[PDB]
């Protein structure tokens, strides 16, 4: 139903600057209240700023002098400007309308912000081939694995989304190197094994980059 | 800016009961709190404000109450779905803020995982380093025990596991645990095995293979 | 209804709140002085 | 802003004639139009001071000639270094602006292609994506026509091509075509083919294989 596009998020070196944004599908962000908040894992959720429908602004101490919040009529999107940011701040940034009293009703999916020195790098990724013995029966599970790539995280998908049952994903997990690892595994009926190739799509926006790799039978006595 | 507390630390209940969550403050709200719904990987979803308002799309399931910074929230007739972390939210001043958060899970019956193992593939060798991963998937709880044996040496410091997030439908946890070697100590070192020890089994299982096998 | 507001809202005191909600009332007093004769003035100067 | 338009489309001609290339502005100006010439993925070079005044190190075959808003530009005795594309700029004000470009065609003979068709590599079924390749080489008119048929189907709208520009020593070109679709949808139909319509033929030929034959 309602529905808001977010937009912009990746990686930013200190002392640095960035605008995100967030797009509304068919409410006005000229009419209403809007807001931002800041959510980290292990660190908790936080509430940032807000414009209220006069077009007032108002915000938390946290990040004053360092943060500004716009709205765009002439596109009908919320923006969002970022300076000299710090470590702490690393986190995943939310929109989302309030109204009053400040129910937040309706979210977007949120998109993370990343802040490092370090450079992008760009993910590898190992396909698993499915063992002959996980054929002996209903069902067979199949995977692969991307690691070596900087920062989180890594949207994975299989045959474009085409199946929706049976695909289990794992966290990432951090490198002693600094960048992170993960992995897949989908869940499939065992007659089209040998007959239906599954190929896994990955996507890693920070570093907008892309790598298909299949998944075969093959054989494994060997 | 004003604190609230939440308890408990950890909710765990079966299908079917009745849920109660409680949220405590450091000054008064005059009954304007609210609670929020967040399922991992997914956006919060309003539930309910003040002491008693529902929201327009939640069921008659959910119900909270409260007064003079005491405020309890109850839930009965649990669904597999309503596992989720729980949020309460700050209306007493400017700025605002909300509480750490609460975790619920659900309790349906215990079941033994399936257990894989799978070797360092050719691009990892070439290169340079190689790593092994045994995978533990559709079990319960989440305390799984697992180890590694290599060459019949128990190497406890040079492996790093990875765990799963709980699929509402089955109720069932999964677990990844990683092996990583260098090539040499790869090359040096044949035989591998994992010894893994669950509540859903009725004895410890242990599976192994030997670098030989390619 | 749903993106129909009703543009009020009410206050809802309750008594045994803490002080910080607590309803109060507020007197606001304005002076203005155009190129019109003042009608007030101070009553305090009166001696036998 | 004053836009101009290069006329015609395109120029085929045989060496040793005379080229005629026509412009015209939006706005009537008094020779305040030059031209720009290029051999496609090099330097472009200036042509020609004003309406007719020539630069020292162009020969005598050019002659440009203006107008009020019609200008054409003229070479004779057509020469196989002559082989490029051709544009106007402005040297008047607006600020200065240029043209949409001419391309110029030196022609000998007619040549009809050679067609080849190639099956797709083990790597490309490897990976769930199939294509078909089929290639035109050493043709005039550049305009070769080419087109796809599966199972004697046609199919020519599931490609994307590119043609080289003309090979100085053989007077022809060559072209690049795809025929690409999922592997089910490749194994959907059985045998692929290709259509080719030229005029140096006294009519379309066409290569075919099975699925079956690798």
């Amino acid at each position: 139903e309602v529905q808001l596009v977010e937009s912009g998020g990746g990686l930013v070196q200190p002392g640095g600057s960035l605008r995100l944004s967030c797009a509304a599908s068919e409410i006005t962000v000229s009419r209403n209240y809007m807001s931002w908040v800041r959510q980290a894992p292990g660190k908790g959720l936080e509430w940032v700023s807000v414009i209220y429908s006069g077009g007032s602004t108002f915000y938390a101490d946290s990040v004053k002098g360092r943060f500004t919040i716009s709205r765009d009529n002439s596109r009908n999107t919320l923006y969002l400007q970022m300076n000299s940011l710090r470590a702490d701040d690393t986190a995943v940034y939310y929109c989302a309308r309030d109204y009053g009293d400040f129910y937040f009703d309706y979210w977007g999916q949120g998109t993370l912000v990343t802040v490092s020195s370090a450079s992008t790098k760009g993910p590898s990724v190992f396909p698993l081939a499915p063992s002959s013995k996980s054929t002996s029966g209903g069902t067979a599970a199949l995977g692969c694995l991307v690691k070596d790539y900087f920062p989180e995280p890594v949207t994975v998908s299989w045959n474009s989304g085409a199946l929706t049952s049976g695909v289990h994903t794992f966290p990432a997990v951090l490198q002693s190197s600094g960048l992170y690892s993960l992995s897949s595994v989908v869940t499939v009926p065992s007659s089209s094994l040998g007959t239906q190739t599954y190929i896994c799509n990955v996507n890693h926006k920070p570093s907008n980059t892309k790598v298909d790799k299949r998944v075969e039978p093959k054989s494994c006595d060997k | 800016e004003i604190v609230l507390t939440q308890s408990p630390g950890t909710l765990s209940l079966s299908p079917g009961e009745r849920a109660t969550l409680s949220c405590r403050a450091s000054q008064s709200i005059s009954s304007y709190l609210a609670w929020y719904q967040q399922k991992p990987g997914q956006a919060p979803r309003l539930l309910i404000y003040g002491a008693s308002s529902r929201a327009t799309g939640i069921p008659d399931r959910f119900s909270g109450s409260g007064s003079e910074t005491d405020f309890t929230l109850t839930i009965s007739r649990l669904e597999p779905e309503d596992f989720a972390v729980y949020f309460c939210q700050q209306y007493g001043s400017s700025p605002r803020t909300f509480g750490q958060g609460t975790k619920l899970e659900i309790k349906r019956t215990v079941a033994a995982p399936s257990v894989f193992i799978f070797p360092p593939s050719d691009e990892q060798l070439k290169s340079g380093t190689a790593s092994v991963v045994c995978l533990l998937n559709n079990f319960y709880p989440r305390e799984a025990k697992v180890q590694w044996k290599v060459d019949n040496a128990l190497q406890s410091g040079n492996s790093q596991e990875s765990v799963t997030e709980q699929d509402s439908k089955d109720s069932t946890y999964s677990l990844s645990s990683t092996l990583t070697l260098s090539k040499a100590d790869y090359e040096k070192h044949k035989v591998y095995a994992c010894e893994v020890t669950h509540q859903g089994l009725s004895s410890p299982v242990t599976k192994s293979f030997n670098r030989g096998e390619c | 209804g749903f993106n129909c507001y009703f543009p009020l809202q009410s206050y809802g005191f309750q008594p045994t709140n803490g002080v910080g909600y607590q309803p109060y009332r507020v007197v606001v007093l304005s002076f203005e002085l155009l190129h019109a004769p003042a009608t007030v003035c101070g009553p305090k100067k009166s001696t036998n």
